[PDB]
């Protein structure tokens, strides 16, 4: 009941302490069909060369950590053939399987929230100003929330209670989400379909969804337990499609 | 006796999250590794092995 | 699934944290039949007075322990009626159930290998020399491996990496074996049939198999956990037969 | 009232391996023992008990 | 198998680490029927206003605690409408569900006995003396056993080995009982029917049964584990009936 295995392409994930799997709105990923298509050229479907697990860089969960976020896509634009296909085409489409891992002993305590947010438009820490692209995303490196109000030009207002969006963070449960309670489980798994208002889109211009990881109960331990506790993310695209082949763009 | 032409690649291991422990537990640990062959495996072209040898009889 | 009970004679073993049972080569013990017999006299079969669990002496698993071995039979020649029947007959035959026990808390760590080796012929620590019987076996007391190369006359070359036999110890998995991983289980159980190249044999002259217990991952604990951690062996013969009654021999 | 002729033997307990604990736990512990009779058990030949007594009435 | 839920009235108890439930003598509570009744007036049956869980005050289990007891009824004479119905009637009848709670970590150790004793008549610590009502019961507050012999006028002889009744405490297992072993479970549950030699009785004059809680193995822990470990009782009456309405009595 607690064991799980997931296979995609030439990659496989096992786990012995999982809770369940969240299918975002009861909708599994799928390819675009004919009575919903607008673009006319025949699309390419690589199908094992792109649909497989890629692992990003880890972060260190310290006693005073506000939280982390990533933007998708553009966190996977340098990951093998998925990224190469992103560079050469005008239109792309894909769903995802996200898996978050964090293990600790039966003598530690803490609680993390793992949430996926579609169209997470963010605000600037200068009210009459605008954000730079660097402030929203550093590729495979995570951005970091703050515990107090922030200053600086072109940077995101990142105090963790407002989640960079002007809402109450305790309401983020309206989105697809799981929890990692250190006494209960050690991993979270979310399956996310393609969610947009058009059937396809350009993968450089538009961030489809943001992954947020926020500790609600801080990490705590006693006398001589282990101090280093990392968190790891692993994401696999699903049902990937591309249209509009031309010469490779450059940022 | 593998060469550049018949190479097969490599294996590596990394920390995905990290090791977390409570107070009163050792902080260092070890992992072990076993190897075996699958049910599609076969060999051919018998030869003598280079791991055993002698200098004279009565050995 | 993890609970087990074994009954033999007037003895019973329970356990709550077992893994499974190993039947050496898929062959359960059994009596000798007519189309495979050579000795002509009618044999004796005591059947509850010999087929029961005997417990040997315990050893102390320390932070620097190389390992232990016993020889079977001759570890049971002073155990009740089994030993008495061994003294009075010329030919004997029996299989065995072996059970190894070692418990520890959820804050200790370590890993033991438990292996049965048929016809474990051993070498001397002097290359042009031979072993004494005392160096191979001390009855119900275990012999001890070393961590470095050994010297001395008539003694076994007992550096643990070569297992006294001139092989690589990490290959001993070709034999019937289990593991005791301190985080997983607390006991190992092996069922061994009679294995020889003749249907019966003399129980004083020939050691049928050797039991080896080797820690691969050393015992480790922290601040004020228990320091004393013992290991215990318990063996029961099965389908025991004897032929050739005469006066009692003497060593 | 057992004598040499109707003796029944003895019970003993020994360490088979030993007690192992992690850091931060007590090192000493206790075991308890309960007794009862099986479903083949019976008694006979009633008598008075030697565990109760008195010296005079009104007790 | 270890999870349980109990609902009564507008109250509900959950538990995740229970053992089983004890039905005192295989007899569930029930109402008095016609071929066993003697009192002639029609009785009242409130049925959700009285049959629900009431929680008493907690006690602190220390390293040197002899034990505790309560008397039923008269521990519930100030609990809402159950107590109010007790004040206004001459005759009452009810069974009970008792639930005892005590949680601790996997690094503590201890063992409690939880036992219900019908008609627990107690003795005075002066042999030619008699007890006061205050010495038998303090309402919702527990009385406390001693570890040595007691003195004083009108007080109960309360050395824990004789249980205030002149018996051997290790025999109290003849009564309905459970154990709380800190490594195994965290709660005990006993269902007790109405037990008397008459079909109804007055609830102020007669104590029907005594609840005793006795640690056999004392509480023990190590370096920096939690020191405060409380025990909590919760009792719900069942099939409650009253006869003989008149003006309210006063103690």
């Amino acid at each position: 009941d607690r064991v799980r295995s997931i296979t995609l392409g030439n990659s496989t994930i096992t786990t012995q302490e999982s809770a369940n799997v969240v299918v975002a709105y009861g909708r599994w990923p799928e390819y675009l069909k004919d009575n919903e298509a607008t673009a006319e050229d025949q699309p390419t479907q690589p199908d094992v060369a792109t649909c497989r697990f890629y692992t990003l860089e880890s972060v260190t969960w310290e006693r005073d950590s506000p939280g982390w976020w990533w933007k998708f896509p553009d966190a996977l634009k340098d990951m093998g053939l998925f990224g190469q296909n992103m560079y050469y085409h005008y239109l792309g489409r894909a769903g995802y399987t996200i898996h978050v891992q964090c293990n600790a002993s039966k003598f530690h305590q803490g609680c993390l929230m793992v949430v996926c947010v579609p169209e997470a438009e963010m605000g600037c820490s200068q009210v009459d100003g605008t954000v730079n692209e660097h402030s929203l995303s550093e590729g495979e490196t995570a951005k970091k929330f703050a515990s107090t109000s922030t200053n600086g030009t072109n940077t995101v207002q990142s105090i963790v209670t407002n989640a960079g969006m002007g809402v109450g963070v305790g309401n983020l449960t309206i989105f697809p989400h799981q929890w990692i309670n250190l006494r209960t489980n050690n991993c979270a798994t979310i399956v996310m379909p393609y969610i947009n208002n058009v059937p396809m889109d350009n993968m450089f211009r538009h961030h489809n969804f943001t992954l947020m990881i926020i500790p609600f109960v801080p990490l705590d331990y006693s006398s001589d337990s282990s101090t280093y506790v990392p968190i790891t993310v692993t994401v696999a695209p699903m049902c990937a499609e591309y249209n509009g082949l031309r010469l490779a763009t450059s940022l | 006796q593998q060469d550049e032409y018949t190479s097969a690649g490599n294996v590596t291991c990394w920390y995905q999250t990290g090791i977390v422990v409570p107070a009163g537990t050792p902080t260092s640990c070890s992992i072990m590794c076993f190897v075996s062959a699958c049910n599609d495996f076969s060999v051919r072209l018998l030869k003598d092995t280079p791991f055993i040898e002698q200098s004279a009889l009565l050995q």
